[PDB]
């Protein structure tokens, strides 16, 4: 325990230094690992042989990533250092450094949270040889070790997903039934935080490999899938691939599962209906030119960007029908009557491109005899009178 | 605070990366937010569809937490959006140093330490002519 903290000290002794001084101030604790806490007795207890291995491993990873930036210029003063070096051509010696890593790294996972650390250091070497590699084996070993870790409580594991994510994309090849059979038992809700990756995940390719955790999300806690998944499907294209004709399946599936209240999307309905709407013609008409302005190309776009601006602030008895009115639409339909009289009749397939100047002129005067804040909670009154009633699965905020 | 950040294997860095590769402001987000409120992006993009490229963003992130003159990485910063600027040797002659009016132009590139990355951080952070122009709504004079 003496030499394990004492190489603990070198560790973070080396954090904290220069460049050239880091390879000197951990060789002569090679040379006290050299001596005896190799004689005989880290096999009576495997934890502490375990560690052992885990800290000669992050020495020669130490000493291997010192010369990163230097190539050959800090091997200088080292004649029997020199010796010990070619003990275990500029690549010749680095490549068996990196090797010796993977060595007596993987001795560890090989042989509670004294396993954490083996899996977790294995993890984070192999990442960032994966990372070298960017600019074997190696999704192979990363994720056997990071879901082993990630089944027991930890954070750093949970941390580690989304490297998880990329990775399976960019080696599909490299044993992608592996992270499904792991998958299968988890604890499901050490996902939560990252869950709005996996809602966006399933429109993409490749739900096939994680859908078991999002049915099991959706079944015990269904509140917290409910927000990612409105997004995610508001703008959710499909491709008619033969794995990809269940996908349009699993997410009907999912979508007539939830909101099975029927009552959160009017809550949406209820927050969005109070707004200011000439913020909403404003929204329109710059993102109306946005898209008209290069090329009137864009198929159905247009319509169906006058399919909300139509459902919001359009007739009056269109929000009636499609919600409850406020009281102040009432007053600005009511207004706005030759306002959409036009504007609903020849505003669908007119092809300007270039004209609201009337626009701006009744906009302007829109602002002027309103008070949008309403003054009190009828200006949306469906929320006025809730006084919550019986057994349908609550908001919960 | 800084020199308790820079000693890490890096746990923010690969988040900031999962964090910017998301697939939803790849400049289409950025532009939405941009035209919707005020200021002078109008128009004239062009070359906004590309230079987005994360590797730039997180190979500078990960260079100006890893050890960088933070006048050379506003440098890299200001020249790969502003290449064939009508007004560019003199923004970065003025955003560069002097050599007798600040310590930032009198030191090293590359391969810092932490105390001295932090003085020349605050040595950066003021100048009577980096804040004397600047934009009126961000009021240096105060």
């Amino acid at each position: 325990s003496w030499v394990q903290s004492y190489c603990r000290l070198s560790h973070c002794r080396s954090r904290s230094q220069g460049c050239s001084e880091q390879v000197l101030t951990v060789l002569k604790t090679v040379s006290l690992l050299d001596e005896n806490n190799v004689s005989s007795y880290l096999s009576k207890n495997i934890l502490a042989f375990r560690d052992q291995n885990i800290l000669l491993g992050t020495t020669y990873r130490i000493i291997a990533n010192a010369l990163s930036s230097e190539p050959a210029c800090l091997a200088e003063i080292e004649e029997d250092k020199a010796r010990r070096i070619l003990e275990l051509d500029s690549e010749k010696v680095i490549a068996g450094l990196y090797q010796r890593a993977f060595q007596h790294l993987s001795e560890a996972v090989q042989a509670a949270a004294g396993v954490i650390d083996a899996y977790m250091t294995l993890a984070d070497f192999c990442d960032q040889q994966l990372r070298k590699e960017e600019e074997q084996a190696y999704p192979a070993l990363v994720v056997e070790k990071m879901l082993k870790a990630l089944k027991l409580n930890s954070n750093e594991a949970r941390l580690k997903f989304p490297r998880l994510l990329q990775i399976i994309e960019r080696y599909p090849e490299e044993t992608l039934s592996l992270m499904t059979k792991e998958i299968s038992s988890v604890p499901c809700w050490q996902f939560i935080s990252w869950i709005s990756h996996m809602v966006a995940l399933l429109d993409k390719d490749q739900a096939v490999a994680v859908q078991h955790s999002v049915e099991e999300i959706t079944d015990n806690y269904p509140q917290a899938i409910v927000y990612p998944f409105i997004i995610s499907s508001e703008s959710y294209s499909f491709k008619d691939t033969s794995t990809g004709h269940k996908n349009k399946e699993f997410v009907a599936r999912i979508k007539s599962k939830l909101d099975q209240g029927g009552v959160i999307q009017d809550f949406i309905n209820a927050l969005d209906q109070l707004s200011n709407p000439e913020l909403l013609f404003k929204d329109w008409s710059n993102d109306v030119r946005a898209e008209l302005a290069k090329t009137p190309v864009n198929k159905k776009n247009i319509e169906k960007m006058y399919e909300r601006m139509y459902a919001a602030l359009g007739d009056p008895k269109a929000p009636g029908l499609g919600a409850f009115r406020r009281k102040f639409i009432q007053t600005f339909g009511k207004e706005f009557d030759k306002h959409f009289g036009k504007g609903g009749s020849k505003l669908l397939r007119m092809k300007l491109s270039d004209f609201n100047d009337i626009t701006n002129m009744l906009l302007l005067k829109m602002n002027k005899d309103s008070k949008p804040p309403g003054n009190l909670k009828e200006c949306s009154p469906w929320m006025s009178d809730f006084k919550v009633e019986f057994l349908r699965n609550e908001l919960e905020i | 605070a800084l020199r308790a950040f820079r000693s890490d294997p890096g746990l923010l860095t690969n988040t900031m990366d999962v964090f910017v590769k998301e697939p939803s402001f790849d400049w289409k987000n950025f532009e939405q937010k941009m035209l919707k409120k005020g200021g002078s992006w109008i128009q004239e993009i062009n070359v906004a569809e590309k230079n987005w490229y994360p590797r730039q963003k997180i190979c500078y992130a990960k260079r100006k937490l890893a050890g960088a003159n933070p006048a050379v990485i506003t440098c890299d910063e200001l020249l790969l959006g502003h290449e064939k600027a009508p007004a560019f040797r003199d923004y970065v002659a003025v955003a560069r140093g002097s050599k007798d009016h600040n310590i930032r132009a009198q030191e090293p590139e590359s391969g810092l330490s932490e105390e001295t990355q932090v003085k020349c951080l605050m040595d950066q952070a003021t100048d009577p002519n980096i804040l004397g122009r600047t934009w009126e709504g961000w009021e240096p004079w105060m």
